[PDB]
């Protein structure tokens, strides 16, 4: 329900694809889901001379 | 006297893998340098080898990201005493890298 | 950094002390072995050997006692 | 989420503080079985099953102190 | 710390009972595994190091026995 | 099918996975130097097949004793 | 001021004030005879600093490792 | 002196037990550290340092079991 508590979500990594699982509620879900595509860049390379 | 020296070596292994599958390679070999005869002298040798250590990742862009563990070189020799083999197998140092790259 | 206890400093700090004596005692061997009947190979070798040796008995020594007095002030915890 | 109480809290802050040990010690066990008379394998044991046997009797010290703090209080509950 | 117990004041005695013995051993140790074959330095070493154990048993003893001089006391006040 | 075995079992067994074939060779080595006892080229080698035999067995007990400890200082805390 | 010393220091510290300087001695006497090892009075002087030096390091550490003993048994009990 | 419990008269028995070993143990100490060498030197201090290490042993335990008696006599009091 709406009011669900944020203590709730579980979170657990599958690097065998790379993936995550995560388990709440379809708002906490989406939150997480903005979350990890806040989070995640592609860095860029440096080289040293 | 006068001397001149000019040498060249390139080498190249190949791996198969999976997608976030980590993977090795590993290679060791020993070349004798013919310096010949009976009343010869011992006959030289060099030895190299390599390591690889991987770990790769496709990005959708159509980019491969990968974890790598380089090591290669060749077996410190004091024993290579002799003078008469200036034909020496070319010396090449020993090198260590770690680093990702995409 | 990478995971390293007090036992595992007071160990490095005899690795980073003695600079190089590890692969010196090797090379020495390896052109000994080639001639054994060479004094002067035997001379060097003899002193780094030796070196090498009692730099290995204090090493694990100083290890131990630090373990025993950890380990005497862990019992008091109770 | 599995429940966790306070005791294995505080059991788990000395898991997560020895970030890695708990798998240095394996490794360091296969080589050493690899080949037990190598002094360099074998100075490299030692400092590591010493550092794991003090985290082990320093976690379960501790626990069963704070047990007998709440023990005493609930005590007088009545 | 700001707030100090009557325990704390008495570990905290000895501590400040040897002047600076905790430093004597730190730096005693960087100059024998330098030079691990030196008898005077080995010599040194022996000292400070024993010392230094002596210390640091008999301060653990001492605060066991004033914290169950006064635990027997508390449990009288009900 | 196999015997139930423990933690110290298969510490105990790291230790004879690690030496595949001592066990072999240290016989074998004897019962050639035993035929000829009196050929450097065997006596050399059984001084080094005798010292790792020697080492191997010293280690694998005082390991096996460590984790004895570690583990009934634990259980002792139950209590 | 002066730095701190214990019991076991001054234990071990009268014995490198009792030998006034032999600790120099045994280095004059190697520099010595490295120069021309093979002068009999040479050999002969160098004989005499060597072992005392030996007798004297021995005596000193296993001085200090008796006291060490005898106090860790009473701190011992005070529990 | 001013005020000694059983304790210490169990302990100051012994201090008089032994007249003067305690200062003959400190004279054969310098006496032998001027001249390391001499047999005679180390034959007459090896015996009184035997001496007074048992001395110290035997007088702690005393200390000790008369302690426990003691506390073992008081619990009884409630």
């Amino acid at each position: 329900k709406q009011n669900a508590a944020a203590g709730n979500i579980k979170i657990v990594a599958y690097p065998d694809t790379n993936s995550l699982l995560v388990k709440g509620t379809a708002e906490q879900v989406h939150f997480i889901e903005m979350l990890v595509k806040a989070l995640d860049v592609a860095k860029r390379h440096v080289e040293l001379s | 006297l006068e001397e001149k020296k000019q040498a060249t070596v390139v080498s190249r292994p190949v791996l198969l893998t999976q997608e976030n599958v980590p993977a090795i390679f590993d290679n060791n070999r020993t070349f004798y340098t013919k310096l010949i005869g009976e009343r010869n002298v011992a006959l030289e040798h060099v030895t190299y080898g390599t390591m690889i250590r991987v770990l790769p990742r496709f990005s959708a862009d159509g980019q491969i990201e990968m974890s790598l563990d380089i090591e290669d070189g060749n077996d410190k020799t004091p024993q290579s005493d002799t003078t008469t083999s200036v034909d020496a197998l070319p010396e090449v140092g020993r090198t260590l890298i770690s680093t990702i790259a995409r | 950094t990478p995971w390293s206890g007090y036992l595992d400093d007071v160990s490095a700090k005899f690795d980073t002390g003695v600079d190089n004596l590890q692969t010196q005692v090797t090379e020495a061997l390896d052109k000994l072995a080639a001639k054994p009947s060479d004094p002067a190979l035997l001379a060097a070798y003899q002193s780094k050997l030796s070196e090498y040796n009692l730099y290995r008995n204090a090493q694990s020594n100083t290890v131990k006692v630090f373990k025993d007095i950890d380990a005497a002030i862990i019992q008091n915890f109770r």
